[PDB]
């Protein structure tokens, strides 16, 4: 289901929604109506998603993916010990232990991939937190505290400061209380309330308290106009609740990958199967090799590498404070065809603070770097300190007494944003306001607010002597301007000029087109002649002087954008991922932080900036000039898919404001039907919904609420964007890092089908036996495998296109070529050099083998001629044939040696990327430590079949591991030297 | 759908691929063969090079069965048609037609004689002799029977053979009261071999088993070892040995072990038909 | 040649060069 309307009857009066609803406006509801309408409408308790999943999930992982095979096989095994025990001699257990070796292989699996598949989403959890349980309800003209969970709607609720509200009310009557939403709109900024209709967006009018949100200032009563799951941000909950998640492009590549190697696996099974059953073998013979078939095609301890691969990944990029949660996410931000941005927090530090200012004529930047970097601005000027002063006195904000152990920045301060952004800009500058403060004493102030915007305050003089009353004032440009009359530069005062006004203007209007709110100064010393010490001061009865002012300096207090976000997001454009940015905030902030922040580049201007520009109607001029636009949220109700789908299409840098949440989804969703892979960024409950559409979600640490970072699959403990720039770069590492380990694992699986097809196919005693399967594929794919995904890849990284998510697949049939047609094919040879060496070593001449497993399998024959002429019973023979299987997996061990050496890298030779990888050689030297140990424990060839051997044939595989090594070099310098060519087209895995 | 007539099938020409594959595999076949051709090279044709593997020898029988127990209806021809076709086709190389003098066989001792060889294994010789085995020591059934009479005498004659090892001489035991004792029986020259299985628990002598082969002694004569290979020994026979059975009686699973003691045959667990060999005896009228 | 070629020998030259390859492999992970 989709729900994207939120709307609310806000346009009707309060006569009109009292009626509706048949409520009191003045005293309520009674207790019975109450008790009737919450028969019908329920309680308030929002409701949290039914269907759980306890253990379900590990049983549907363990029966799918690379398994069911793994299943049928062990079926095989039972079922040929159930044929064994009543056909043939006494039963052995060497079905029955690889039938309970198969099953706990693939139990193991299953418990080990879950570890990765593991969807954390509690976003239902989140929401008690907010609508608190008790709340003061007005009910039968009475004060009641009542439980939020029975409150209902059509009750009056009243709204004090610091008390969330129960649901979504329209208010009857607002007394002075400031509310700040931080929920939906996403800010701190506070917003006012009164029952008139400014606005007829539900949104953005007046007369409503959005649910989970307190009127901070004051205290403000009102109708509850709908509750519980008819409520918008229970919408937003469901919606994310039943949004579920989409596969990640890891996720889709290894479902098609295994999809892929188990279609031919059972392929070349039932081939093969069906083909023994017309050469004429017994069921036991024929389930005995289909099984072998299966264990040895399919790579059992292959999804058990990636998994390794991306918790090691994890680790790595946790000493970065990434706390990821969802394993699969560590690839996901590697392709991020493109980047969904929020406005607060993630891009910003989410407080007000002071960046540009005006004094001298001249405009001064202030610095975000603690040291002034860059001599932003002089210190030791007279207008400079007096402005400091000026700022400083008119704050009517206090910082936290003993608080010091923390930077100034960093400082928690109880007070209006504006003047805690002046007042942590004057103790950055100066030094301890507190102490001034003291210094200046204070004994006359008027109150600021709308219908004034103006405040002043009268101290005292910085010297003891001589303490002439400083009135300071603080306001809006141009009423300062206004009642002034002279100019204060370098401490003298000269007078006003229409140039220098002009020039005022003008600077003004700069700073406004910078989307801040600008504040002007000032502040007139009385004459003692007139206005002495024992002067009287009153607040209502005015006595002091209002015109015939002086100006002294502008003020800007934009919210600054972060220290790395600007290079870090031009790192991310220059890799080719696009950035969009979402908010919900104004268009004019926004477009103004996105040409500071580096999203719209230098020298790209939107339609409206042409417009503007070339004195012509936007009408007039074609949007296709423009490649960067910027578009409100109001129009976007009137936008279909197609329209959101060319948006994306032709425009290039886009950036969008003032936009619902669940109009975030909408514009994440378009983003993504596009092909791209989304991942936004965030930190409010707003964009908890999109959080969860996207490939990958990403939600700031400390500036984050709990509903963002838990329903977010990575978390930014550190609260950096470089952050996230190096979880890119990392995720194409570890993307192309897995498509070698994939392809090392998967060349090993020709040399364990091949010994079956000659088994097959040449009536060969059998080369490579069942549990040596196991052993190969467990012993010696596991640590070098893991290994390669610790080297770092080639140095071209930086110039990297995005990789394309329908074309370059993890595995494509370019990578089954180099590991099942040339690679394979060696290791495969070197087995059989190895079989053929050590059956020419006993009696067995290479020449006769052909036609000889008819009786050699035989039991009753226990007298087969071998070539020299001599005779072998059947365990004396059977022992040659086990030896020569030891022999066998020693030789892949020996050339896998070489085929790690020449997996390590796709471009760049080992002469030239180099063996600098620390944990790659103790892997090689893990592959010989394992299978000397496996191949010469005594008391181990009565159960795991394996016998020791003579240190001579160890070397049967070096001269077949030498070719491929150089086999891949000379194909590699090919490459080098050759790019672009046939070579690279079907070679380049 | 993978269409055509308009591109091709999934791109392809499937020219360059299939042609580097294919010269790529007769590579891969040529350096193969080079290889296996190489390790042909140091390997010898008259010794393997580790005959570990071989042990003292299984002591196979001649009658070829499935099941390991060996049931016939004595007067029923087709019951044990089996065992005698295929006996009668094993012995239809020993007859003594096909032996003959001139090169081609030679005369050899009669009482058990030494070990004797006949050269180093290098091919500055070329194939040497071998002793004959007439079918006339077989016997003591009164009647010529040699392949097998084909009658319902006891059972038929289950002859053992000692499995034959490139270049190896059995040596028997020698000291004075040991462990088994044989009443015809000298220390050199002859591999004692008993048969009886799970004597005095269950079987308690059900049967008297006849030993007869050459030398009128219970062993293998020692004067045919060594064998020499198939390349240099053509047309070689080795000793064998017959066993009968007499007052034998029916309707029982009876085991019999048939072993031959000596100092250089060691026996194994795992083997079941190493150094000592085991059958069953089924008859029903 | 029918004596054992080395065996229960061969089990302890086996065992002594997986132990010390283990050994060697193991170290450079420290240093």
């Amino acid at each position: 289901l989709k729900k994207e309307v939120a709307m609310t009857e806000h346009k009707m009066s309060v006569e009109e929604v009292c009626r509706k609803y048949n409520t009191d406006c003045v005293q309520g509801l009674t207790h019975s109506k109450a008790q009737e309408i919450l028969a019908r409408d329920g309680p308030n308790a929002l409701t949290p998603p039914p269907t759980t999943p306890e253990w379900v999930k590990f049983c549907r992982q363990l029966f799918g993916g690379f398994s069911i095979l793994l299943w049928i096989g062990a079926i095989l095994c039972f079922l040929a010990y159930g044929i064994q025990a009543g056909t043939e001699d006494d039963p052995s257990g060497d079905n029955l232990y690889l039938g309970i070796v198969l099953a706990a292989v693939v139990i193991i699996t299953g418990c080990f991939s879950y570890y990765q598949e593991a969807k954390s989403s509690k976003i239902m959890e989140s929401f008690k937190n907010m609508v608190p349980q008790q709340a003061l309800v007005i009910r039968e003209g009475e004060k009641m505290q009542v439980n939020a969970e029975e409150v209902v709607v059509g009750d009056l609720v009243e709204i004090k400061g610091g008390d969330r509200v129960p649901a979504d009310l329209r208010i009857i009557s607002a007394h002075g209380c400031k509310v700040d939403n931080s929920s939906l709109t996403g800010e701190s900024e506070p917003q006012t309330r009164s029952p008139d209709c400014t606005h007829d967006n539900p949104l953005e009018t007046r007369n409503i308290t959005f649910f989970s949100t307190n009127c901070v200032e004051g205290t403000a009563r009102g109708v509850v106009v709908a509750t519980g799951d008819r409520t918008v941000m229970g919408r937003i909950a469901t919606l994310a609740s039943g949004l579920e998640v989409g596969k990640t492009p890891i996720a889709i590549e290894i479902e098609h990958f295994i999809q892929l190697i188990t279609g031919v696996a059972v392929f070349l099974g039932v081939s093969f199967f069906i083909l023994s059953l017309i050469l004429g073998y017994t069921w036991l013979e024929a389930v005995i090799f289909l099984i072998g078939i299966i264990v040895a095609n399919v790579p059992e301890g292959l999804l058990a590498t990636v998994t390794v691969c991306l918790t090691l990944t994890a680790k790595r990029m946790a000493r970065k404070n990434c706390l990821v949660k969802n394993l699969e996410a560590v690839e996901t931000l590697g392709s991020t065809s493109t980047i969904c941005s929020d406005k607060t927090g993630t891009l910003t530090q989410n407080r007000m603070t002071v960046a540009h200012m005006w004094f001298d004529n001249q405009i001064h930047e202030a610095d975000t770097t603690e040291d002034q970097s860059g001599t932003s601005f002089d210190k030791s000027s007279h207008t400079w300190v007096a402005l400091s002063h000026i700022a400083g006195l008119c704050n009517r904000a206090v910082f936290k007494g003993g608080q010091d152990n923390i930077p100034v920045l960093k400082r928690d301060v109880a007070g209006d944003a504006s003047e805690s952004a002046l007042l942590k800009c004057i103790e950055l500058s100066s030094g301890s306001v507190k102490l001034m403060r003291e210094r200046n004493k204070k004994v006359a102030e008027i109150p600021f607010n709308s219908t004034n915007k103006y405040q002043l305050s009268i101290h005292e003089t910085e010297d003891p002597n001589d303490n002439r009353y400083l009135l300071v004032m603080k306001g809006a440009p141009e009423r300062i301007l206004d009642r002034c009359s002279t100019i204060l530069l370098q401490g003298k005062e000269q007078p006003l000029d229409e140039e220098m006004k002009e020039a005022f203007q003008n600077a003004y209007l700069e700073l406004g087109g910078l989307g801040e709110r600008v504040l002007g100064f000032c502040h007139y010393y009385l004459p003692e002649e007139q206005f002495p010490k024992g002067f009287a001061f009153d607040c209502d009865d005015v006595n002091f002087t209002t015109d015939n002012l002086c100006f002294v300096g502008l003020m800007s207090m934009i919210d600054p954008p972060r220290a790395a976000v600007p290079d870090a997001v031009g790192k991310c454009r220059s890799a080719g991922i696009k950035v969009i940015m979402v908010t919900g905030d104004h268009p004019i902030t926004a477009k103004a932080i996105a040409k500071g922040v580096g999203i719209i580049s230098e020298g790209n201007e939107t339609v409206e900036d042409i417009a503007a520009r070339l004195n012509i109607p936007v009408s007039q001029v074609n949007p296709r000039d423009a490649k960067a636009c910027v578009i409100h949220g109001t129009d976007l109700k009137d936008f279909t898919s197609e329209q959101i789908d060319e948006i994306l299409q032709n425009h290039t840098e886009i950036v969008f404001a003032r936009t619902s949440p669940q109009q975030k989804l909408i514009i994440v969703e378009g983003c993504q039907r596009q092909g791209a892979i989304v991942a936004v960024t965030g930190d409010g409950v707003n964009d908890s919904p999109a959080l969860k559409k996207a490939d990958i979600g990403v939600a700031m640490g400390i500036a984050g609420s709990d509903v963002s970072k838990q329903a977010a699959d990575m978390i930014l403990l550190d609260d950096n964007f470089a952050s996230i720039v190096t979880g890119v770069e990392e995720g194409r590492l570890i993307f192309d890092n897995l498509k070698k380990s994939i392809a090392y694992t998967l060349t090993s699986n020709i040399p364990e089908i091949t010994p079956f097809l000659l088994f097959i196919m040449a009536n060969i005693p059998l080369p490579l036996g069942t549990i040596t399967i196991l052993c190969i594929d467990l012993g010696t794919d596991m640590v070098p495998a893991i290994s390669l995904a610790y080297e770092a890849a080639e140095s071209d990284i930086m110039k990297r296109q995005p990789r394309n998510p329908r074309t370059d697949k993890l595995v494509n049939e370019r990578l089954i070529s180099m590991a099942y047609g040339q690679i394979g094919m060696i290791q495969a040879l070197g087995g059989f050099f190895s079989y053929f060496v050590i059956l020419a070593e006993n009696g067995f001449l290479p020449g006769n083998l052909v036609g000889i497993r008819l009786n050699w399998d035989d039991r009753t024959v226990n007298d087969l001629e071998d070539s020299y002429g001599q005779q072998w019973t059947y365990e004396q023979r059977k022992v040659v044939e086990f030896t020569c299987h030891t022999a066998f997996f020693v030789s892949i061990v020996v050339v896998q040696w070489a085929d790690l050496i020449i997996c390590k890298t796709r471009r760049n030779s080992v002469f030239q990327q180099g063996m600098k990888n620390k944990i790659l050689i103790f892997g090689l030297f893990e592959e010989t430590a394992l299978a000397a140990f496996l191949s010469y424990c005594p008391g181990m060839d009565v159960a795991l079949r394996m016998y020791p051997l003579k240190p001579s044939w160890w070397f049967c595989a070096f001269p077949y591991s030498f070719l491929i090594f150089v086999y891949d070099e000379i194909r590699k310098l090919i490459l080098r030297r050759n790019p672009g060519g046939w070579v690279e087209k079907e070679t380049y895995y | 759908s993978e269409k055509k007539e308009f591109l091709g099938r999934t791109g392809g020409s499937w020219f360059k691929i299939l042609l580097f594959y294919v010269i790529f595999y007769g590579c891969l076949a040529g350096i193969f063969i080079g290889t296996i051709q190489v390790m042909l090279l140091t390997i010898s044709e008259f010794k393997p090079t580790y005959q570990d593997r071989v042990a003292p020898p299984g002591l196979t029988q001649i009658p070829q069965i499935q099941k390991t127990e060996i049931s016939f209806r004595p007067n029923d021809p087709k019951s044990y048609e089996a065992y005698v076709l295929n006996i009668v086709r094993f012995l239809e190389k020993y007859k003594d037609s096909a032996q003959r003098d001139d090169m081609i066989f030679e005369d050899c001792g009669d009482v058990p004689s030494e070990p004797k060889e006949r050269g180093d294994f290098n091919h500055e010789r070329g194939e040497r002799k071998v002793c004959r085995f007439k079918l006339e020591w077989l016997g003591n059934c009164s009647g010529l029977n040699d392949e097998t009479y084909g009658y319902k005498e006891g059972k038929p004659c289950i002859i053992i053979k000692l499995n034959r090892v490139l270049g190896f001489k059995p040596k028997p035991p020698k000291n004075e009261s040991l462990e088994t004792y044989p009443v015809m029986k000298y220390n050199p020259n002859v591999l004692p071999v008993q048969c009886t299985g799970k004597r005095d628990e269950d079987k308690d002598k059900v049967g008297n088993v006849e030993y007869f082969g050459l030398g009128n002694s219970p062993g293998f004569p020692l004067q045919y070892y060594p064998y020499y290979g198939k390349l240099l020994q053509p047309k070689y026979l080795q000793p064998l040995l017959a066993v009968q059975f007499t007052n034998l009686t029916m309707d029982t699973e009876i085991r019999i072990e048939c072993k031959a003691y000596g100092e250089n045959i060691g026996y194994s667990e795992k083997d079941r038909f190493q150094g000592r060999f085991d059958v069953k005896i089924e008859v029903k009228s | 040649d029918p004596f054992h070629y080395d065996y229960q020998t061969l089990r302890i030259g086996g065992l002594v060069f997986a132990v010390v390859l283990f050994s060697v492999g193991i170290l450079l992970i420290l240093s």
